[PDB]
């Protein structure tokens, strides 16, 4: 049975406030005895702005039931800087949070925001961490924000190496192995090969990512995320299309397609854009169009008035 | 009208094909590919005359998704505690559903939607996810109840724009507070920084006169910045060290997406000089169309590449087609019509997919297999009508709004933060009201443009692109603080 906060000797000093919804409200929620007594008291609590060991418990009794409740991580947080406590502790409650699926923005950026008040010399063990966290939710999008976020900051700080880069780098095509259409992946590559301050992008380090790209296609071949990658890299690096086309072409009907595997019905609708758009490169706007208008009328129909659009602006 | 949107039942539906590669990704897309596809088997299609024996009827059931959002309005029960902090979105969702249905609501319903967000305002500025004694002012709460206001409220002393006008002040002092240099705004006091907050933001700011140089420094920079290789737009930009360069912090979604798309747009109508940094329209046209699913899972829109489709997403990426389309129009027009997305499959999958089955809670869905719930219901419906209508933003309209605007009226000028962090004189500052007030009341309904699948029975009204409200809820709401009524 559930003891009332008002019947505890802890909270006797305490006066609780209730919630100012004003008269009829709308949308209201039949709160539990529990959330409404801890509201009621941590409203009282905020409002005097006690920063206390009792404020600190009761924040965690509030987000436990409600992990969406931004006041209370706000105020959370406030009380662990307050009291001083220990930050290495709260990161172990948040990875409890997790296994006992307890999530939402404000966690993530708990979690951040005690990253950056941490300010580890090697954040490797967070690295680590958030790579497992992956596992059974590859593609949860908070998780590789925060990644791109803990790779960003701590290079600012000078804290990333070049090995921690390689074994990044590792891992992402590892991840890449287990599912090659996990976009979330792909969008790791890019700034891991691409967009950070650090990237390698020489010559030679162009060609390694294409031969890398169009393996990816050659194994699948239907895999959107390989394309918009391939058609992302040659626009960034501003690079013709036209002599990859051969390793593209049979895809329409440098590492070149297998027989093709089974389970791959032509064409490819993302290879006929590029050959599309490779022949716009070399100005030949009437093939052009013939292309959009067969990706409009037969190959991506879904699309009809897309490519239809495409079509018209080479007219 | 049609010639370009082929219906779904006159296309092949195949899955995707595997290359013989299978994976955790492909696992679930063919999953739901027979999840939907079978329901669509079992539904006669919208469009046919001989609406064939025994097969469901896929017509829009306005009554049963109005007792759907009836049935949870005045009560909710006490698992709703998650939504807690998203009070006011409870609220948007159900007034704009409603007002999408064409349900009006009674004088004594509407005081008590105002009654209860002026009790979410906090006299220091902005709105929180519930009562002012209880949460602090969010950015997001603050749109959701700025256009529950518009939707709900009225210009009279308990219509609720009167205590709007009055904490006009006080909402740009929090918006402010909630500025960071790089161009970017915590969503709250100590809170994440995304293109949500940007959006919510901009909005707010558009409608209630509150726009200065200093609100929007780096704003356009953050936003342009979050677009990724795919043409979609991340949740967040990093600067990285007046910052040398910006990096996307994600992969490009449908939410964010829309979010930037709209937040550009809405800056493109700020006369700051060379200002807002530009994006790439083309790609994120492209990003947009691209997100459209096959036959097969019905052409509803998925949120990102390789992901599954979503009902709601009809609102957050087919919404941002007319944003995108636009502004490709500008920069070709700038160098120097059949519809960018299949409108007719999109209501499709909205119809037979989305809708919960008949004779049950009512409501509209992520997809079929999940429960219907208020947030699903208002961006189905949303989306819905931007394939049912054709908007675009009609420069002649935004001339013809030039013409009529009457500079001598206005409310008090906010007082910037930093003494030159205003207009530079006044003159600035009455041609940058004008452009912003003729500017978001330049989309139009284009005439002979409405494409109703399955017959007029299934009209549903007509909503703003950008803003999410009706148009006839966004005139009027707008005039009253720009004093244009
Ligand atoms: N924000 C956000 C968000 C995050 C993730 C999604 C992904 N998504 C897609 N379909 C369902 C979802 C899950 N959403 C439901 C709505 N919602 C929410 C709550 C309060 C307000 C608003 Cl607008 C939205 C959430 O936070 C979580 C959608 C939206
Ligand atoms: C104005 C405003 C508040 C806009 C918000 C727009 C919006 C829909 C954002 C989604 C953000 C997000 C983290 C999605 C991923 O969720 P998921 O992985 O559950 O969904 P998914 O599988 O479709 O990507
Ligand atoms: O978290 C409490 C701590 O935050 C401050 C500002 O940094 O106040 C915020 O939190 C209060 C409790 O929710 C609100 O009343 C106030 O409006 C908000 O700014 C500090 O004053 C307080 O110690
Ligand atoms: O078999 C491929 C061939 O069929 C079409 C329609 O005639 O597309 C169908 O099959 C594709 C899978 O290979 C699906 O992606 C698509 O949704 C479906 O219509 C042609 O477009 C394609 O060339
Ligand atoms: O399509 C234009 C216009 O025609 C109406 C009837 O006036 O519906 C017809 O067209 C629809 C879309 O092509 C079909 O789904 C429907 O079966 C057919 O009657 C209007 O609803 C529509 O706006
Ligand atoms: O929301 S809708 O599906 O359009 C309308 C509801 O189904 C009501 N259907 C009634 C059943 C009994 C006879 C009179 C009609
Ligand atoms: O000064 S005002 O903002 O007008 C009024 C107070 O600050 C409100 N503080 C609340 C205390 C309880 C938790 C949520 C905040
Ligand atoms: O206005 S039109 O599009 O020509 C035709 C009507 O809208 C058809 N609506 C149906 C009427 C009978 C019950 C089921 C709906
Ligand atoms: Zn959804």
């Amino acid at each position: 049975t559930y003891i009332p906060m008002s019947q505890r000797r802890s909270w006797a000093d305490v006066k609780p406030i209730m919630q100012d919804d004003g008269p009829n409200p709308v949308v209201p929620i039949m709160y539990s005895e529990e959330y409404k007594d801890a509201m009621d008291y941590f409203r009282a609590i905020a409002a005097k702005e006690e920063k206390s060991e009792r404020a600190l418990e009761l924040t965690e009794i509030i987000v436990r039931m409600n992990p969406a409740h931004y006041t209370v991580w706000q105020y959370r947080f406030s009380l662990l800087t307050s009291l001083n406590k220990s930050l290495e502790d709260e990161l172990r409650l948040m990875n409890e949070f997790a296994v006992q699926n307890l999530k939402s923005y404000q966690v993530w950026h708990h979690r951040l925001l005690l990253l950056d008040r941490i300010s580890p010399q090697d954040p490797v063990s967070e690295i680590e961490y958030i790579h497992g966290s992956l596992l059974p939710d590859p593609k949860n999008y908070h998780t590789w924000a925060y990644l791109h976020w803990l790779y960003s900051h701590f290079s600012t700080l000078g804290r990333i190496s070049e090995a921690q880069w390689g074994s990044e780098l590792d891992w992402c095509n590892e991840m890449l192995r287990v599912d090659g259409r996990n976009n979330s992946a792909w969008g790791w590559r890019w700034y891991l090969r691409v967009s950070r301050p650090g990237a390698e992008t020489s010559s030679r380090s162009l060609q390694d990512e294409l031969i890398y790209i169009l393996k990816s296609i050659h194994l699948i071949p239907h895999n959107v995320s390989a394309w918009n990658y391939l058609r992302g890299f040659l626009k960034h690096f501003s690079l013709p299309l036209v002599p990859i086309l051969p390793a593209i072409l049979p895809y329409t009907a440098f590492p070149m397609p297998s027989p093709l595997p089974e389970d791959t019905p032509l064409p490819v609708p993302l290879a006929l854009e590029y050959l599309a758009d490779s022949f716009i490169e070399q100005n030949r706007v009437d093939d052009a169009a013939k292309v959009f208008e067969k990706l409009s009328s037969e190959y991506d129909q879904m699309r009809a008035g897309y490519w239809e659009f495409r079509r018209r602006e080479c007219a | 009208a049609t010639e370009f949107t082929p219906s779904v039942y006159s296309l092949v539906s195949k899955p995707l094909p595997s290359n013989s590669r299978p994976s955790a990704t492909l696992d679930e897309q063919a999953e739901t590919e027979d999840l939907i596809s079978q329901l669509f088997d079992l539904t006669a299609d919208p469009n046919a005359l001989v609406s064939e024996h025994g097969k469901r009827y896929s017509g829009l059931r306005k009554q049963e998704h109005t007792q759907f959002l009836a049935s949870s309005f005045f009560q909710l029960p006490g698992k709703f505690v998650s939504l807690d902090a998203s009070r006011p979105w409870l609220v948007f969702w159900t007034v704009h559903s409603l007002d999408l249905l064409g349900v009006a609501l009674d004088q004594g319903t509407k005081d008590r939607v105002v009654s209860t967000l002026l009790h979410f305002l906090s006299p220091k500025g902005g709105f929180g996810g519930g009562p002012a004694n209880s949460q602090i002012p969010h950015l997001l709460p603050t749109y959701a109840s700025v256009c529950s206001l518009a939707i709900a409220g009225n210009d009279s002393s308990t219509g609720g724009w009167k205590d709007l006008a009055a904490a006009r002040q006080s909402i740009y002092e929090f918006f402010m507070r909630c500025k960071r240099p790089d161009g970017g705004f915590v969503v709250c006091e100590g809170g994440e920084v995304d293109v949500r907050g940007t959006y919510c933001l901009l909005v707010v700011a558009t409608l209630l006169d509150i726009i200065t140089p200093e609100l929007l420094h780096n704003v356009d920079k953050f936003v342009s910045a979050c677009q990724t290789y795919e043409g979609g737009f991340a949740c967040a930009s990093f600067p990285f060290p007046e910052p040398s360069c910006r990096v996307s912090m994600a992969e490009a979604h449908g939410g964010y997406t829309s979010c930037s798309l709209n937040s550009h747009f809405l800056l493109t109508s700020v006369p700051l000089p060379s200002f807002p940094l530009s994006i790439d329209a083309n790609a994120a046209l492209r990003w947009t169309v691209l997100q459209q699913g096959e036959p097969i899972e019905g052409g509803g829109f998925r949120g990102r590449t390789n992901k599954l489709v979503d009902g709601c997403y009809s609102w957050w990426v087919g919404g941002g087609a007319p944003v995108a389309e636009e502004l490709v129009r500008r920069e070709k027009s700038r160098k120097v019509i059949p519809p960018i997305f299949n409108r007719v499959a999109l209501q499709e999958f909205t119809l037979v997919a989305a809708q919960q089955d008949p004779g049950s809670t009512g409501g509209l869905r992520d997809k079929p297999g999940k429960r219907p719930d208020q947030y699903h219901t208002c961006n189905n419906l949303s989306g819905l009508s931007i394939a049912q209508h054709k908007m675009s933003h009609s420069p002649s309209t935004v001339s013809s709004n030039r013409l009529k605007f009457d500079a001598s009226k206005g409310l008090p000028a906010v007082k910037p933060v930093a003494p030159g962090g205003g207009w530079k004189n006044e003159d600035e500052r009455q041609n940058a009201r004008r452009e912003i007030w003729a500017n978001a009341l330049g989309w139009i309904e284009e005439e002979g443009g409405e494409i109703i699948v399955g017959g007029k029975d299934n009209r549903i009204n007509t909503t703003t692109p950008v803003f999410n409200i009706l148009g006839l809820r966004l005139k009027p709401f707008i005039n009253y603080f720009y004093c244009q009524e």
